[PDB]
């Protein structure tokens, strides 16, 4: 499987609780950000004031745009080395430009000048900057939206027809809430169909509603157990639309991770795993690239043979006959 | 109960991501708990 190296630490400010990831190498960041292993509501871009931006600095920001990290706060580190107000101002301008390059508000972006080293040693003049950073984590990153508050979405895992009562679709509610009586849409593969939830059951116990996280069975009004195709999802009407063409960032497993042995070239038509099924698609590589190596991450425009319910940020796997060869995230849908 | 936020440190290698992570953890406990 994918090899992933990560650190997970937790800490508190007076008003919020934080879960924080840190990975050792560049490859880790790539794999992590794409596979969604490490999701972030905000990121802390660390830039040593001595070196200034560097390749990975740029790459991480780009990746952030791609995988959907909404906010970035900057921490100019190693300032206990520099001492030229001039120089620092220079680095800042560089960084703000760099962020703006990828659509992040480089002007309004908070930048703290500090020294992780000194702060750690106890020098309070420096610890101050750490507290300043924490203040920005608290103020700049808005409180993230909870799963239950998002629109109802349920990936159908199986279908059943219980006698005299109707068709039952099963699965874990990914987000939102579904209450008996509410109208739902079945989107993906075929044409969007509409229906009404006539019930929610869970191991025979009759329920009121199905909530995000719960593995439930939803009862549908008049819709044959055969009209449901694998890959379809249940959703609050008009909240998610089917698409076939999207832009995405992908990571191609290395040979060791159990991926391909040989690179692939234009015209590669693998299967894309979206929630519950494979869906074949064509690949448009960026201009200039004619072959992708195992272990590479690359921007890639994909066109699906059937439409799939999707929105920016959805994750997926690339499979070659059951075998997983790559992982990606939908950077932006096109059609 | 406190809101929960997920963050992380990104950036070029050896620029200080891990040292800063340690610092945050330390200074925060030392100052607020
Ligand atoms: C001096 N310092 C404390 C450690 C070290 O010896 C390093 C080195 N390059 O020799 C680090 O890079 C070191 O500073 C460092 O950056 C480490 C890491 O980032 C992580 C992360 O993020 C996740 C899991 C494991 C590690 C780690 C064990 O490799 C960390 C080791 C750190
Ligand atoms: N002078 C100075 N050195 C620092 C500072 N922060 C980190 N370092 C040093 O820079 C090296 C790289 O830091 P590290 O956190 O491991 O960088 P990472 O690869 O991004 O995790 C470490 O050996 C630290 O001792 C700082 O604020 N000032
Ligand atoms: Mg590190």
């Amino acid at each position: 499987g994918i090899t992933i190296n990560t650190s997970h630490v937790e800490y508190d400010t007076p008003t919020r609780h934080y879960a924080h990831v840190d990975c050792p190498g560049h490859a880790d960041y790539v794999k992590n950000m794409i596979t969604g292993a490490a999701q972030m509501d905000g990121a802390i871009l660390v830039v040593a004031a001595t070196d200034g931006p560097m390749p990975q600095t740029r790459e991480h920001i780009l990746l952030g745009r791609q995988v959907g990290v909404p906010y970035i706060i900057v921490f100019l580190n190693k300032c206990d080395m520099v001492d030229d107000e001039e120089l620092l101002e220079l680095v800042e301008m560089e960084v703000r430009e760099l962020l703006s390059q990828y659509d992040f508000p480089g002007d309004d972006t908070p930048i703290v000048r500090g020294s992780a080293l000194k702060a750690l040693e106890g020098d309070a003049e420096w610890e101050a900057k750490i507290l300043e950073l924490a203040g920005f984590l608290d103020s700049y990153i808005p409180e993230p939206e909870r799963a239950i508050d998002k629109p109802f979405l349920l990936p159908i895992e199986d279908v059943f027809s219980i006698s005299g009562r109707g068709t039952v679709v099963t699965g874990r509610v990914e987000r939102g809430i579904i209450k008996v009586g509410e109208e739902v849409e079945i989107v993906g593969i075929k044409e969007t169909q509409k229906s009404t939830c006539t019930g929610v059951e869970m191991f025979r116990k009759l329920l009121d509603e199905g909530r995000a996280g719960e593995n439930v069975g939803v009862l549908l009004r008049g819709i044959k157990r055969e009209e449901i195709e694998r890959g379809q999802v249940l959703a609050k009407p008009g909240t998610i639309k089917p698409h076939t063409k999207f832009e995405s960032e992908v990571y191609i497993l290395s040979k060791d991770e159990g991926g391909r042995h040989t690179p692939f070239f234009k015209g590669y038509r693998p299967q894309f795993y979206f929630r519950t099924t494979d869906v074949t698609g064509t690949i448009e590589l960026p201009e200039g690239v004619e072959m992708v190596m195992p272990g590479d991450n690359i921007k890639m425009v994909v066109t699906l043979i059937h439409p799939i319910a999707m929105d920016d940020g959805l994750r997926f796997a690339i499979r070659e006959g059951g075998r997983t060869v790559g992982a990606g995230v939908v950077a932006k849908v096109l059609g | 109960t406190k809101p929960h936020v997920n963050v992380g440190t990104i950036g070029h290698v050896d620029h200080g991501k891990t040292t800063l992570t340690a610092a945050i953890t330390t200074v925060l406990a030392k100052t607020y708990g």
